[PDB]
């Protein structure tokens, strides 16, 4: 393919062109020829210069990270590999450890070999360690950010940004990213805030090329719409979209097809745990493994299960997954037991699972691609939102198709249904990746920590923010647009009349009433009696596409409740159809015309066709009827109608005469008549306006039109500019400070209090509410299991259908805590913060208080799974977060000498951390 | 004593299904299949190039 390089340089910097660089030695060698994009980036690293690599996942970004690790270890320096989430870290830890040996891991869940030369850690742990000011950072020469484009995430994005800003200038960075369009900005931002060069290596290289296919629901096969050469097949696409417009078990057929044509392994994506298991259920009748394979994976499986006690081994979640696995069918989502999630990944890599039903998260797992990828849908819940999966997302996921060694191509199949709009579908498969736009936002833990530390400030963080940086770049571009508009406006501000204003007003009023008339006469109650064969009708479908005058062939009651206008289909002959429109896709009673169907424009040839429309598409009904052919489908008959239309238009150059709605159609109710009279009043009033006759007309009119648009663009542009100002964020800051002052976390002089200091060290739950809780004493008299239960209200982030009827020993602490939250949400409102006070209080989810409480009192796993609808894996996830939170509290208690609190929190840890909840990971 | 209370007060209806309590649940793992396996893999079974590629 092609490799693009750029570099962002500090002022007055002595730059030697990267391509001239010759490394004296290779800090790491590879058993394959480097790709130039790799070679280049590695030179950057050899030169001690930061670099953003921007490439697709199969392209080999890992080669670059590895080089930085080796070079650091070689120079006796330390290096940090930051992953987005803990699951990837574990995977990456396992991969790096085997390679370089001198490797450790620090996540929310665990710490291994913390003194190693190469540390794998999550962005969150990095963040803490920085604010914690750990000495580790001093020794660090390189920080690698894997998947840095996650910085654009609305809720988690801030952490990336925050930690980057926080890093020492001496440090150098390897940023790994998807192919983003605005790499330059990122580099430049790095360049400014860290006063060092930052390279950019970009490439669209794909080792294995993708073919994109559409599968219309209930269809008979798949349609190639984008081929290996990346060529868009318009014609096939049109066919596909029409096939669904004319029209859960399809999946079974699709997998069977894939099997039959040897396209496995396939990842079948869905966007809900539930959809995943359902789909797997349909497959199980099939069997994709040889007896040898069955034996092999059963051994692997048992070996994983071996650490677990028999009592856990007997969970039906464990016992009844094995029969799926043996058939070569996998499942993967955050709801499974972790141990199952892991071994399934493993069994997938070893090629024992030919079909894998998975949620989105599997797509960013380490080294787990397939030959084929199937989207069962492209709609995902953002909890409380309905996303058409972004182009960028479609790409990244579809990028998991095509296995470098073994496949000529990757196969991507997008299942579509009636809900699908063509533009959206077209948009995905021609996926253009999204910008990396900052999602920075102020946070209390952030602010508080900045205040705590001598040399830095909230104001600093804002100033160095990618967010603010993206502003100071964009604003001048916009002020340049505004001025260009303003100049055109002030220059176009040559209105000769205010009579024009009157003209406009009248015209539009008339236009509006005529539409009212239209609604009436085209209503089936009026129109159907006048739509006899041959009737001349003026056509305008969706009010956009004007086919001019056509002729009715027939009409009929629409058969699937629609609106009245939409309840009848009329077939009409038009002679203005664009010559290349796919008229072969038209179906006789589907008013949703195929993509491509359009009128011809100024310099195009026309053809005659029979299209189906609803009464909405009728603009006028004429008082003429063509003599229609007996068989409109017989050769030349359409063109014959067309000739007659030409003759009619030629015999009526100034418009085809229409049915008088009153004198002909007999529509004479009172309201319709005064409607016609209003139209009548305005037409004469119009004639009185001097302009209507004159020659100026369009000159004076178009002028009038232009200023207002221009005025609008300006008004709109002035706003975007207004909301791109640093002061916004600065307001947010002062407000949030009020809060911290009002709550007693910091002085009015913005000096941190004892309460601020403890809140600093809390990252797992809401640091305000938790802090308040602690200092008011709510934990003082609780037994540990109560504290556990109360604390679950911060670790639990999931949504569920069942909820417990709390006895008092849980209901009271819950109540007491909601009161404080309330007091807090008060103060939040008090400081003009965009917070809905009830939603806050309720954001602390309580539905697992009894689960946690009883787990802490010795209930078995089985029992607590029965006490809630939350998934087993989710349960363990929640416990693990709960542990992390608790450890953070143990820490703060320690550092304020509250020996009683500390012991309590420690006791909680001992209650939680046992049995299946304490099962270790297959990777560690 | 009296096996009832007098109560003429209202209680806000629960937003969600009432979950089972510790008292209602035993440690028999096979029971999960019915109680929690609905529509899940461990639920109980009924037992108790070319432009176009066809499914064919
Ligand atoms: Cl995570
Ligand atoms: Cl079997």
């Amino acid at each position: 393919h092609q490799v693009r390089h750029q570099v962002a340089l500090p002022p007055n910097y002595d730059y030697t062109p990267i391509a001239e660089h010759k490394r004296v030695n290779e800090a790491r060698t590879y058993p394959f020829t480097l790709d130039p994009f790799q070679d280049t980036a590695i030179s950057c690293i050899d030169r001690g210069e930061s670099v953003l690599v921007s490439a697709h996942t199969s392209a080999g970004k890992t080669v670059v990270a590895e080089y930085a690790i080796a070079q650091s270890l070689k120079n006796k320096q330390r290096v940090i590999y930051t992953s987005p989430i803990k699951a990837l870290s574990n995977q990456k830890y396992r991969e790096l450890l085997a390679e370089f040996g001198d490797v450790g891991l620090m996540t929310g869940d665990i710490t291994i070999n913390p003194d190693a030369g190469c540390l794998v850690m999550t962005t969150e742990i990095l963040r803490s360690m920085l604010y914690r000011g750990s000495e580790v950072m001093r020794e660090v020469a390189w920080v690698i950010f894997d998947e840095v484009h996650y910085m654009r995430d609305k809720e988690r994005g801030v952490v990336w940004e925050e930690t980057i800003i926080l890093l020492p200038d001496k440090v150098r960075y390897v940023f790994l990213s998807a192919t983003i369009p605005n790499a330059m900005e990122f580099a430049e931002w790095i360049c400014k805030i860290h006063s060092q060069p930052c390279h950019i290596v970009y490439t669209n290289f794909r080792p294995t090329p993708l073919q994109h296919y559409l599968f219309p629901a209930h269809g008979d096969g798949i349609y190639l719409v984008v081929d290996e050469k990346s060529t868009f097949r318009e014609e096939n696409f049109q066919k596909a979209m029409a096939s669904i417009s004319n029209q859960k078990g399809d999946i079974y057929k699709i997998v069977k097809m894939i099997w039959k044509k040897k396209y496995n392994p396939v990842i079948v994506f869905s966007f809900s745990k539930r959809d995943c298991e359902e789909l797997a259920l349909k497959m199980s009748k099939l069997d994709f493994n040889s007896d040898d394979e069955k034996e092999a994976l059963t051994k692997i499986f048992n070996n994983a299960i071996a650490l677990l006690p028999e009592t856990d081994r007997e969970l039906p979640q464990i016992k009844h997954i094995l029969p799926l696995l043996r058939r070569g069918i996998g499942i993967h989502h955050s709801g499974l037991l972790p141990i199952l999630k892991e071994v399934i990944e493993i069994l997938f890599q070893e090629g024992f699972l030919k079909v894998l039903f998975a949620t989105e998260t599997f797509s960013i797992g380490l080294n787990m691609p397939a030959k084929t990828v199937v989207f069962t849908s492209v709609r995902k819940w953002d909890g409380q939102q309905f996303r058409w999966v972004s182009g960028g997302e479609y790409i990244q996921m579809s990028g998991r198709a095509g296995r470098r060694g073994l496949d000529d191509r990757g196969i991507v199949i997008m299942m579509i249904d009636e809900k699908m709009e063509p533009q959206v579908a077209k948009g995905m498969v021609k996926g253009q990746a999204d910008r990396l736009d900052s999602a920075f936002h102020l946070g209390y833990n952030m602010i508080l920590n900045l205040m705590r530390v001598e040399g830095i400030s909230p104001e600093f963080m804002l100033e160095h923010s990618f967010f603010q940086f993206q502003n100071v770049i964009s604003v001048p571009v916009m002020e340049k647009k505004l001025a260009e508009l303003k100049k055109d406006f002030d220059g176009i501000e040559v209105e000769d009349e205010e009579n024009v204003k009157e003209y406009h007003e009248i015209e539009q009023a008339i236009k509006g009433y005529r539409e009212d008339v239209r609604q009436v006469v085209t209503h089936p109650a009026n129109a159907l009696s006048f739509l006899q064969p041959g009737r001349l009708v003026e056509i305008s479908v969706n009010g956009k596409d004007n086919y001019g005058w056509g002729a009715v062939v027939d009409f009929a009651k629409r058969i699937n409740v629609y609106t009245d206008h939409e309840s009848y289909i009329v077939n009409v002959v038009v002679n203005t159809m664009y010559i290349d429109s796919p008229v072969n896709l038209l179906k006789p009673f589907n008013p949703t015309l195929p993509e491509g169907i359009r009128p011809a424009e100024e310099g195009e040839k026309s053809i005659c066709a029979v299209i189906p429309i609803t009464l909405d598409s009728i603009k006028s009904i004429g008082n003429l009827r063509l003599y229609m052919p007996k068989d409109i489908r017989a050769s030349g008959q359409k063109e014959t109608v067309g000739k007659s239309l030409r003759e009619v238009n030629r015999r009526f150059p100034d418009g085809i005469p229409v049915l008088d709605p009153v004198k002909n159609m007999k529509i004479e109710d009172e309201d319709f008549l005064k409607l016609m009279k209003k139209i009548d009043v305005l037409n004469t009033k119009l004639s009185s306006n001097p302009l209507t006759n004159s020659m100026r007309l369009e000159e004076l009119y178009g002028k009038y039109s232009r200023k207002h648009d221009l005025h609008e663009d300006m008004k709109q542009l002035k706003r975007k500019i207004s909301e791109s100002q640093a002061v916004i964020q600065l307001d947010d800051l002062r407000r949030r400070k009020r809060v911290l002052r009002r709550l007693g976390f910091c002085t009015p002089n913005d000096i941190i209090e004892l309460k601020g200091r403890v809140a600093c060290e809390i990252s797992s739950g809401d640091e305000l509410l938790l802090t308040e809780l602690i200092f008011n004493g709510n934990f003082n008299e609780l037994k540990p299991e109560q504290a556990a239960a109360l604390l679950s209200c911060f670790a639990f982030q999931e949504r569920c259908k069942e909820a417990p009827r709390l006895k008092p020993e849980l209901a009271e602490p819950l109540k007491a805590m909601r009161e404080i939250a309330a007091k807090i949400a008060k103060i939040m409102k008090d400081s003009k913060i965009e917070v809905v006070e009830k939603d806050y209080v309720e954001s602390f989810r309580h539905e697992l208080m009894e689960v946690v409480y009883e787990w802490c009192r010795g209930a078995t796993f089985t029992q607590i799974c029965k006490m809630t609808d939350v998934y087993e894996g989710s349960l363990i996830r929640m416990f693990k977060r709960l542990e992390e939170l608790v450890k953070e509290l143990v820490d703060v208690a320690n550092t304020i000498g509250n020996s009683s609190l500390k012991e309590k929190m420690e006791a909680v840890l001992k209650l939680i951390h046992r049995d299946i909840v304490s099962a270790g990971s297959l990777y560690l | 004593t009296a096996p009832f209370v007098v109560d003429t007060a209202p209680t806000t209806p629960p937003d969600k299904l009432v979950a089972p309590s510790i008292e209602e649940v035993n440690s028999n793992p096979n029971e999960l299949r019915a109680l929690r396996g609905q529509g899940r893999y461990f639920g109980v079974s009924d037992d108790d190039n070319d432009d176009f590629i066809s499914l064919s």
